[PDB]
């Protein structure tokens, strides 16, 4: 049976179309999405949740974000720029980047597609554990703006993972397919996909004529997501602790981490409630930190960030030489699209048009990929 | 005014308490191995090497305690659940004291 795989910069998802339905396959830990992480230890190689769980213990040898290096040259501006923010080493091997790590007591380096093949092997094994059957066919998605080298490098990762890559399709196209925007009535439909998830922000405008897809334009921010919004809440609470106790917890990494984890959870709570409460005993110097934050405040702390997402929207309508009024469907993918203030800035930019979002935004792309996988199988 | 709702919270804490006991055992096992190495016949250099070799385990113990704190931090206990609140405080303090011992171990291996 063929599956659909969403290879994300930080999380991946795999789905399967069975019995006329799509099933997003949970991994060994019960998660419907798996971290795109690979860790090398003195004894073993970990992939997925196991890899992410030990990042704090082995930062320099736990790789993620391979999707940012895949199919690129070392001297690529993105590479040079991104590596300044990674704990692991990126090296140059004849103009091609490789991640360098310590593995089993030795220094080893891997090409981006090798790292991604390791992640693809996990998604393959995840589907087989669920299906109790072998998996070799699959549709893997990539960003609408990926070029030949990048597309081929992804195909290659699939191959190395022993997968038969039926096709490499664009992520926004997969999201459109999931909602079935390619089977609707009328003719030439203009669709905008708002993708804010996994640490990247991508806007894509597509035209669908008799089921055929054409990407009219792409815009976004390659380093924007939930972690930036969480950080603003953390900034909020650090200041508040300073006001109430005249103590700065910012240099105690464990206090900051407990706070950050609490804020990530409160953020999720503020997507379905107007206020979230946090109780953290002995946070810093024995001081208990019991507090709460409203949805309103959360939004004020991220005002510039949330508003900024419209920059790429208008730019996409710009290069698609279309008017906001000419967009027929709006689709939300990515976890952050669950944030109501994001849904408003959007829905009202398009003066009231209802948005497509009944499908779990973290799984829409894999979902659409599963549909396509079956039809192509 | 003891309520059945607080029992549900006290059970969560008891499971967390048990988890902490398990991590604490590993810390003790780790401590015996530490003293065993210090007491060993290994040459000062392979010794320093077996010690720093214990780095991975102390970091794993620290990480497990941190995950417990993060789990305790998801609880919301009303002011009237006094027993639950006291149990939570006691557990956090015990974990923090274990963390301090882990840090003392990190100070004796791989130099300091």
């Amino acid at each position: 049976p063929a599956v659909g795989i969403d290879l994300g910069t930080t999380y991946s998802c795999v789905g399967v179309f069975q019995h006329g339905k799509v099933e997003i396959i949970a991994n060994d830990q019960g998660n419907r999405t798996t971290p795109s992480y690979v860790a090398f230890t003195d004894t073993e190689r970990l992939i997925g949740d196991a890899a992410k769980n030990q990042v704090a213990m082995n930062p320099t040898n736990t790789v993620f974000d391979a999707k940012r290096l895949i199919g690129r040259r070392f001297d690529d501006a993105v590479v040079q720029s991104d590596m300044k923010h990674w704990p692991f080493m990126v090296v140059n091997d004849a103009g091609r980047p490789k991640v360098q790590v310590e593995y089993k007591g030795e220094t080893k380096s891997f090409y981006p597609e090798e790292v991604s093949s390791m992640v693809l092997t996990k998604m393959k094994e995840i589907a087989e554990a669920y299906l109790g059957k072998t998996v070799t066919n699959a549709v893997v998605t990539v960003p609408a703006y990926f070029n030949d080298s990048q597309r081929q490098a992804t195909k290659d990762a699939g191959t190395i993972a022993g997968l038969n890559v039926l096709r490499i399709i664009n992520e926004p196209t997969a999201a459109a397919i999931a909602y079935g925007l390619d089977k609707k009535v009328g003719a030439e439909r203009n669709v905008l996909i708002f993708d804010l998830g996994g640490g990247t922000f991508d806007v894509s405008i597509l035209t669908i004529e008799d089921g055929i897809f054409e990407v009219k334009s792409t815009a976004g921010d390659t380093h924007l997501g939930g972690e930036d919004f969480d950080n603003r809440m953390v900034n909020h609470f650090i200041a508040e602790f300073k006001r109430k106790h005249k103590k700065d917890i910012s240099e105690n990494k464990r206090a900051v981490r407990r706070l950050r984890t609490a804020c990530e959870r409160a953020k999720r709570t503020l997507s379905s409630s107007t206020q979230a409460s946090i109780e953290i005993d002995s946070l810093y110097e024995g001081i208990d930190f019991y507090t709460s934050i409203t949805r309103a405040r959360f939004e004020e702390l991220n005002a510039d960030l949330f508003r900024g997402t419209l920059d790429p929207v208008e730019k996409a309508l710009r290069d698609a030489k279309l008017d906001k009024s000419q967009i027929h469907d709006i689709v939300l993918v990515g976890g952050s699209t669950r944030i109501p203030k994001i849904q408003k800035l959007l829905q009202d930019f398009f003066n009231g048009k209802e948005l497509n979002k009944s499908i779990n935004p973290d799984e829409a792309v894999a979902y659409g990929a599963a549909v396509q996988a079956a039809i192509l199988s | 005014g003891n309520s059945p709702q607080e029992e549900v919270e006290l059970k969560k804490l008891k499971h967390l308490e048990k988890s902490v006991e398990k991590i604490a055992d590993q810390l003790e096992e780790l401590n015996k191995e530490l003293t065993g190495i210090q007491q060993g016949f290994l040459p000062k250099d392979l010794q320093a090497e077996a010690l720093c070799k214990l780095d991975r385990r102390v970091k794993a113990t620290i990480e497990q305690f941190m995950k417990i704190l993060e789990e305790i931090d998801t609880l919301i206990l009303p002011e009237n659940f006094k027993d639950s609140r006291l149990k939570r405080k006691g557990l956090v303090k015990k974990v923090q004291a274990f963390l301090a011992e882990c840090d003392t171990v990190e100070q004796n291996i791989c130099q300091e």
